[PDB]
């Protein structure tokens, strides 16, 4: 799959695979070419980075074409999602290790080893080597423009580590401020208006009960997607002993990576008893 | 806009010592890597080594490790190669080229004009090509799979007399300002630049790049030249 990328939310996040957890159309995408195809110090550092480079890059530059070329705060947090989960594959903490991340996983087990002293020193080539990889998805961002060229997106924004499921908690965050505006804004347009003179359309119009059906659908995959990917926190953060800098429930995460975050309102709009939707939707 | 401005041409007696400047004006040096690549008047491109600057510790070429030896100055923003025990041979052109924006990448991009001094290659291309105005031609990159397989490939488009333009990189994507009529490929342990409708600007001599594992360097193809 390191050809192109999927159109934004083309396909949503997957909780049936495991079923402990939700996984984003971007992991699946995740390239990761060079780095199945591996079949002592040398072993590691100098090859085994290599390796990771030229997957690093690639999917730097599939991403910033998914953003149409745009440099901008989208863009960013796509590098910074990605970024991670090449971590967590090189740390054993990748929560999806399916298919062909088994073989990567394998490759990596046949380079440091298999006990507890292992993942350190996989923890510890990661430190050391974060920053370069995020200097590698830069690649073609920074290539394009010789000239003209900013530091947009941040280094230690993306390198600092934090567990996985918080970091698609934040991805999921950012999909949903931007899909609720679109099954809104189709809401409107079929339904806006009263019928006959006090009566709300949806109560006999079917085009508008049409796209409350939509929406219906769509908002019980957000509030299904919240309650896995919430509980899955709750069993990381309760199993990991590190305090991750006041962070205690997953609606902490939506209040630092969304701007004017209202949580009451985000559970009244996942449990369809927001003002717009009733205004639209609901009869009586 | 950042440019590459090297010093003047200089002359030197057989042993003597050589040193030539490259300024950065555009950009900050700091977070380049300024590989340097030289071209005798009958002989094709040949890299010499490089700044690494994502790790440091600069890397050379194979015979060349006593003889060269790279400085910098942050205040002047430039960088400085130096070459001893100048051989009758050594009589050539030097460039400073980066690839402004690799880490263990070579797919360079800001060249510099060169520098006349005055006192085969593991990539094998074919000797010469020669096409006519709207016909297509292949002119392809064969190496061993610890070059060419494990490894991307770049391609050049090097007009004596100028400085060489990178063409192609990572095997597949061309710059912005490349024509559309190019582009590559690469598949186990060859590859190929295709040029679909030869027009009057292939008069050049075209090179293939790519990094070896088991060298720990970039090396150079032969060189291919179109008519």
């Amino acid at each position: 799959n390191c050809n192109y990328k999927r159109k934004r939310r083309e396909r949503d996040w997957d909780c049936n695979t495991k079923k402990d957890v939700c996984i984003p159309d971007r992991r699946y995408q995740l390239c990761m070419k060079e780095l199945t195809n591996l079949v002592d110090i040398t072993f590691r550092k100098l090859y085994l980075k290599r390796k990771l480079i030229y997957d690093a890059a690639v999917e730097g530059d599939l991403l910033l074409k998914l953003n149409n070329y745009r440099y901008n705060k989208d863009f960013c947090k796509d590098i910074r999602w990605s970024l991670g989960d090449f971590g967590d594959i090189i740390m054993g903490t990748d929560m999806e290790g399916i298919g062909y991340s088994k073989v990567v996983e394998n490759n990596l087990r046949s380079i440091f080893g298999t006990d507890e002293k292992a993942q350190q020193r996989r923890k510890q080539w990661w430190n050391e080597s974060k920053a370069q990889i995020w200097t590698a998805m830069m690649y073609s961002v920074k290539k394009r423009l010789k000239g003209n060229f900013i530091w947009i997106c941040k280094l230690n924004v993306a390198v600092n580590i934090e567990p996985q499921i918080y970091r698609w908690i934040r991805e999921w965050g950012r999909d949903y401020v931007s899909e609720l505006p679109t099954e809104v804004q189709k809401l409107k347009e079929k339904c806006d208006g009263k019928i006959n003179y006090t009566d709300k359309k949806v109560c006999k119009v079917p085009p508008c009960q049409n796209a409350c059906k939509s929406y219906d659908q769509w908002i019980t995959r957000k509030k299904n997607q919240w309650d896995v990917l919430s509980n899955k926190f709750i069993s990381v953060k309760n199993a990991e002993k590190v305090q991750t800098a006041g962070i205690v429930t997953p609606y902490d995460i939506l209040k630092q990576e969304l701007d004017e975050f209202n949580e009451v309102a985000f559970e009244n709009e996942i449990n369809k008893r927001d003002g717009a939707y009733i205004e639209l939707c609901v009869c009586s | 806009q950042v440019q590459l401005v090297q010093s003047g041409a200089e002359v030197k007696k057989p042993g003597a010592s050589v040193k030539v400047s490259c300024k950065v004006s555009g950009y900050t040096l700091t977070e380049l890597s300024m590989h340097w690549v030289r071209q005798a008047p009958g002989k094709g491109l040949e890299w010499m080594g490089g700044f690494d600057r994502e790790d440091g510790e600069s890397i050379y070429a194979q015979k060349f490790q006593g003889r060269v030896t790279l400085t910098e100055d942050t205040s002047t923003d430039s960088v400085y190669m130096e070459l001893s025990n100048l051989r009758s041979d050594d009589t050539a052109v030097y460039f400073c080229a980066t690839d402004f924006g690799g880490s263990y990448f070579y797919a360079f991009d800001i060249w510099g004009q060169g520098t006349m001094v005055t006192v085969q290659s593991v990539l094998t291309q074919s000797p010469s090509a020669s096409g006519t105005p709207g016909q297509r031609v292949t002119i392809s990159c064969s190496g061993s799979s610890s070059n060419i397989g494990r490894n991307p490939v770049n391609w050049f488009q090097h007009l004596p007399g100028t400085a060489p333009q990178l063409l192609i990189y990572s095997n597949d994507q061309r710059p912005s300002g490349v024509p559309d009529r190019f582009s590559g490929s690469k598949s186990g342990t060859s590859a190929s630049l295709a040029i679909s409708g030869l027009q009057s600007e292939d008069e050049a001599d075209y090179y293939c790049e790519a990094w070896d594992d088991s060298l720990n360097g970039v090396v150079f193809g032969g060189g291919t030249k179109l008519t």
